[PDB]
């Protein structure tokens, strides 16, 4: 992308018929880390008190 | 034309990481961001900001060489199948697990669909393994279940009327492929607890899920080789989802088709003499 | 023909390219994606959730017990109950947790982390305890009246189990090594120490225990990060696998 | 010239390559197309037409007499008729059958199943029977009181001289393979067992024939697939043919 | 279309030299531009027009082969690693101070950002070391710092899951590949006034920066050689930028890793007999 | 495939080749450009920065003493103090400085030079110079006399210390070489002479110093420019450095 | 550019994703000499006497 | 560059192609076209042009009179006149008319061909002749009133000298072969017979010449073309020409 | 990477090849074009200048004296004065002018070409002169009888002291060939005869010079062409010029 | 052209300078049979006697 910073901006171009020949995605997807890090049923806000 | 913007796909990587704010001094009962509970589960809430006093930073830095697609984009050796001269035959059963550095970075997830880009490179030598000069034409077939396999070097099956087939030269440049998703589930497993048949719990069907198994790939040089050829079979992972990680391996591998380890020291990192100095 | 100029590079295989390439099955139709929970699109989602350090380290323990530092009633004051070199690399004991298992195949980090302890002493135990931070250019804080001059928290036991140090960046530089190769002179990246004192003591009621445990555990924050993919020092093979 | 990297995998043959080729008559006009009736697009259309099962296998029974399974009078009750693992693969009867040949060229298939059975005995000749498909997990059923827990049909013998038993796709997984590969354990794919049993008895009239036949006939339905094309194992040769 | 605008950038010299107004005879007290001081620092501000009668002069020259970009940005050799047949395996330290041409051109500058296009050629040759022929891939993996360094041709670090390899052939066209700024620092360091750790001041660590030390290149065949094989590696630098220039390098370089000279005779220029005859 | 004609020149690599090539790290971000003072963004700003002359060569001179001419008390009138060929290649004292380094390592060269002088002699000394450009064609002016009729600047001693004699770019031609290549004849390029005389004297009250110095200093203008880059002689090495 | 006199006019076209990749970079950037030769608190006017 | 990838047929010469290539000479500027009579821009436009026919190939006729069919006066009824095997390949009289060496270069054929006869008797000789078309699947008719169920003509001798017989494209296919290559059975695409007998008889007055002549002359009509080029068999050379 | 197929010319060299190809100096800014005059742009320019013909090309003949055709006091009516044949290519005269050294060059011409004569003898000296073109089909005409039945000019002595004969451009053919190459009988070109007569005769005053001269001088008319570049036959070399 | 039956339909693409360089011409041209068929100055129509 002849540079924004950390901007990688790229078009594929896949030449074959088949989605699988396609190079590899570089799209950053969308992060949860709560499903892992506050896998739990009532959140716990930072400031509160965690147990009561 | 729009045609040709359908075979293009404009994707970005500019995510960024979290930034500072700044923060001051904290003197009361109400905010007790520091107490936490372990035992609910949860990772600690606490930040920064919370904890001690922090200048303003503006994040700069990315998160794409962690990216799964990024983690697993590269290519990795999974297979060295040697040709012989004697049958000018070989074959490579096809999955990641004969060689350790693809298979440990697979093991931080449980379950794993992606297409793969194959690479291989054909080396000949002597049979004091030197490299040595050799001209020929070698047939990589994919051989699914069921398939007959070739016997010889110039058995019928290699005709290859349905079966796949890659033709290129010891001497040329690599020959290169790519492979859809291709299990008849809807993701790859990197583990399996269950067994590979009904009506048996033999140790050897233990940890054995024949749906991540899609066959063959055979070798044959188009004549009778005159010295051996030596496949390095490389495998690029891409386009790839990942569910559920796993605590990664550490324990050294063992077999190919299981997960037995020694255990005979239980440690990890190394000792120390005290735990109060270095 | 289109007239063309094949330069150098060509017939080259690196194995980080990103080239489409043909497809061997170009008729072939995947199975559907179907919703499986915890699916991961960044392997620092998985750096932010905690693991326990196995801080225990010390020659002859085995097992699950290198999983929990002792603590005990002391007979003196203001003693030491832990030390730990701040090091993503190496083989101590930051290198076999969650974070410290991805940082093996990372050449380069930056971000804060945190370390999150849980005392395991009986309901009637009491202590408190202080948690140091030392930025680098000495060694190790030798007291509780040196390390207290750094980042600290002042732990007391009681309800809420654990508490929180966040080790912050702190850092000449926007990014550091992983590694401490020595040829090189990693240790230039040297990035601090942890250390833990007894603030008080811990104190119990007649014929208690007089030995609990402190779990330690470990996570990057959301400001964290890794750079340059390099393979992993201790997951080798001497031959192929059968 | 425009400057150029060919990368790896140039001047490769593959099979299953899609590009264009230069053509060696490009001035060549051929013959119009006509009409012909019964043009096939796809061969699933083929798979969807029933065909007879070489059903009665037994050692020993040849030519078109392996087409018609035997049907008696019984003099014990309950009795069972026939029995057959259901499998598009291996050599078992199904093997022969238009859906079997289309699948002996394909690694994995999908869907449902239907086997439609025409009884051949005179007009006189009475009877009901039990067709019945277990789900796998198991054995073939033992009695025709374990095969009626499964998926089953109930046939009386009449004008209407056919009976269809839908084999519906009851899968783990949205595709099975195909073949049985043992040192690959495709086992796991295990699709059930087809039994069919006497729920009545065959009677006949004072010295009829005192037996009779079922011509079994299979096909696919709408929903069924097939995928990853894969040699035949019956078609071989090994010369040349001249 | 403009997605394909994305990917081409058009960029311009069109930098012109400084051109000539004419001008006339001056008698005055009021402007003395020949007066200078140089106690201040400054370079003198008196130009051709103020110091004699000048003509019009249109500028016509550019100034584009002094860019920076333009002095860096062609390819100088940097490595030269011979792999012999006992063991068919070599390395090189990456970093620009083995060979002289390029670091001494390095050494008009403090810190400077920029990427690399590198460039692998490789010879075999006999053990007199007259060219031979022999065809075989060759390996280079990139090996960043605290990931294990191969042994041997056949160990399996070569696996390469992780670190990066380029695999191209000895008798095929050079291996090539470009690589981002990749210093932890904000910019590469040609010179450094400190110690590269703390709680040392050993003369060996003086002047040591490892923030421009990324790692090591390591070079196999893919068979045991027949012959050695030299491999000469080339760098050019690109997208560069520059600050704070210095004194260039004067003395021959003698050290890689230090700025020791002998300075035994202290001139640079040569003598003459008579400061007023050539 | 497109079909295509590769030409001559495939598979070559040329060391200014201007072309993309595949990045071996795809996925890597770097670090932020930080603000740094002094950015230079063309070589030449570094050439129109004054730098001193290593012009007192005389055999014998050593140091720091190189950069210092002498200049005394004469006995005589319309004395010589200093003769200096103008050449940007070669040897001499331009060699050395910044504008001679530079044209080290480049072929032509093109544009007005100034030389800024700066007397060292007490508070009390007094004197007046002439500082002489002799377009080429012929020798070293040999007196005073000669000198004069060329471009010259006539410095007074006094507060403001240093005087500048702008050499002008007066030449058939819009560049020169920069080096004196006999084979080549590159003395063609002869740029002429610049030399220094003294105009009065220089007169001190009793018991001073009689010797004081010239720090000469040179720069380029900024209508300078220099073309070809090519190998600076005097940086070379008989072995790899270890 | 097919030719104005000393402007070289180029379109750099990289076909990899990083921006690493691409050639190098003809653009001829802002020189600011005066930051090496006037670098000094107080400007002084070519016509003036430097000192006082 | 850009990244390729060439595939099979790289480096290839296939005599048949269509493609661009560098011109040794490309600033050459040719001579005008000029006008010329008689431009041909396909060669259909000679196949419809009438040539004679070497029609009286008996043994022993060389030479101009290879060209005239005999005709008499008949002593006998209904008698032949001439017999020829519907053929463009071969060998026998029309493969060296200029439809026949046209065929001669080419392997498939289609369309209505006309046979276009002329008498050359006396103004005083009168006749009438029966020209017969049969279509393929038996032999040469054999007496005048086999041949008169096929397609036929009957022809007076008057004024208008001569007459059409036009042999239509009858025909199971669109185009036939024309060889006859026995190993590969092109006998599959016999194209009938053509034959003449008299209708009457030729009659002349007292001492007139009893034999007098037919000229044969063939071409293509609009509805007629060729496919496949193939090697003209009769054009060969054991030398290279000198 | 884009799928390719190189063919046939890859990898040639052809010196006649329009392509585009990197710049060893791509930074490079050469200096200005600066206003010179006298500028070509095609060499047809110089071919329309006059030159003078080696026209006195007699055995014994050396040096400038070969550049005047020498012209007497005739004792006979009606001689001649000189003979050419028409030819750009060869030997004779005309292949050491100007045009004739351009026609080295190349190896097809047409156009129109014109003589220009120039007399040289006293003031008082008179005379008329016959200038002949005879197209070919022929030899040179024997007389002048002959000669003027072709297009001529007849020339008078006088005030304007030169003459042209425009040789016009007559040929069967759009151009010729500039060589004579037997082996290729490129003599099917002969271009026709120039030939010079006495028209009536140089006259002199008593005792004057009873010899002068013509120079004979020629140029191409602005209709004039050539075609294919070939080398020039008399610019050899044995060895590398040192 | 992916193929209307006997039409073939080219993009004839020449890359290089001379006209003489591009690959062979497809059209169709037209044809004149009568020229060489009925080169006679009176035409007789089929269904007309030839002589007179
Ligand atoms: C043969 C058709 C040419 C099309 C290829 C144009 C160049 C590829 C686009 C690359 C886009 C991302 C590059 C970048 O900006 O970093
Ligand atoms: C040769 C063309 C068809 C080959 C299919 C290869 C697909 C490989 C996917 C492997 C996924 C399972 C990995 C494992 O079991 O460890
Ligand atoms: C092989 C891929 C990764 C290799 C990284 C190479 C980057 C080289 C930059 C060198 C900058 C410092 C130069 C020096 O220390 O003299
Ligand atoms: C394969 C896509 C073709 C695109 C390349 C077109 C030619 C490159 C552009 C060069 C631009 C600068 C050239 C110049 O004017 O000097
Ligand atoms: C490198 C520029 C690509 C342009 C070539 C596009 C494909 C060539 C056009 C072929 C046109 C006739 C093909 C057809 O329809 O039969």
């Amino acid at each position: 992308g002849a540079q924004g910073g950390s901007t990688i901006n790229y078009n594929n171009i896949n030449y074959y018929s088949h989605a699988a020949s396609a190079a590899q995605n570089k799209q950053d997807f969308t992060q949860d880390p709560s499903k892992f890090t506050q896998p739990i049923a009532d959140v716990i806000k930072e400031t509160a008190v965690p147990l009561k | 034309g729009k045609m040709l913007k359908d075979a293009i796909d404009k994707q970005v990587a500019g995510a960024l990481v979290a930034g500072t704010t700044t923060s001051t001094h904290s003197v009361a009962t109400d905010s007790t961001p520091a107490l936490q509970a372990a035992e609910t589960g949860a990772t600690s809430t606490a930040r920064d900001e919370s904890m001690i006093e922090t200048r303003t930073i503006v994040p700069t830095h990315g998160i794409h060489e962690t990216s799964v697609e990024s983690f697993f984009g590269r290519s990795s050796l999974v297979g060295m199948p040697l040709l012989a001269t004697g049958t000018s035959i070989t074959h490579w059963r096809i999955d990641f697990r004969e060689f350790v550095q693809l298979r440990a970075k697979m093991s931080w997830f449980t379950y794993m669909r992606f297409d793969v880009e194959f690479t291989i490179i054909a080396t000949s030598s002597t049979g004091q393994n030197v490299t040595t000069e050799q001209h020929t034409t070698y047939q990589v077939m994919y051989v699914p279940p069921g398939a007959p396999v070739p016997s010889n070097q110039d058995s019928f099956q290699w005709q290859s009327g349905c079966n796949p087939s890659v033709f290129a030269d010891t001497d040329g440049p690599p020959a290169q492929f790519s492979v859809p998703f291709m299990s008849s589930a809807n993701a790859y497993s990197t583990v399996y607890d269950g067994y590979a048949r009904f009506m048996d719990t033999d140790p050897d069907r233990y940890g054995i899920l024949p749906s991540n198994f899609l066959g063959f790939m055979y070798f044959r040089t188009l004549e009778d080789a005159a010295h051996q050829v030596r496949f390095r079979i490389y495998a690029k992972i891409k386009h790839t989802s990942c569910w559920i990680p796993r605590a990664p391996r550490q324990a050294p591998y063992k077999k190919r088709y299981n997960l037995v380890f020694s255990g005979d020291s239980d440690r990890i990192c190394s000792n120390r003499a005290s735990l109060t100095s270095y | 023909g289109l007239p063309t100029k094949p330069g150098p590079g060509s017939y080259q295989f690196m194995t980080t390219d990103e080239d489409c390439s043909p497809c061997i099955l170009p008729d072939f139709q995947p199975t559907p994606e179907i919703f499986i929970p915890g699916k991961v699109n960044n392997l620092l989602e998985i750096a932010q959730v905690e693991s326990i350090l196995e801080a225990n380290n010390r020659e002859g323990v085995e097992g699950v017990e290198r999983y929990v530092i002792p603590v005990s009633v002391q007979d003196a004051l203001d003693a030491q109950i832990y030390a730990l070199r701040l090091e993503l690399g190496g083989s101590g004991p930051l290198s076999s947790s969650l974070l410290g298992t991805l940082a093996k195949h990372y050449t380069q980090w930056s971000g804060s982390v945190e370390i999150t302890c849980m005392f395991t002493g009986t309901f009637m135990t009491t202590g408190k305890v202080l948690l140091a931070y030392t930025p680098p250019g000495g060694d190790m804080p030798r007291n509780r009246e040196e390390a207290m001059l750094g980042t600290h928290v002042i732990w007391d036991f009681g309800l809420q189990s654990s508490i929180t140090l966040v080790i912050p960046w702190i850092s000449a530089s926007h990014f550091r090594g992983v590694s401490n190769d020595d040829v090189l002179n990693y240790q230039y990246y040297a990035a601090g120490h942890v250390t833990i004192w007894y603030q008080t003591n811990m104190v119990i009621p007649p014929g208690f225990p007089n030995t609990a445990g402190i779990i330690m555990m470990i996570a990057a924050q959301p400001n964290f990060s890794f750079r340059i993919q390099k393979d992993r020092e201790d997951m080798t093979q001497t031959a192929i696998l059968q």
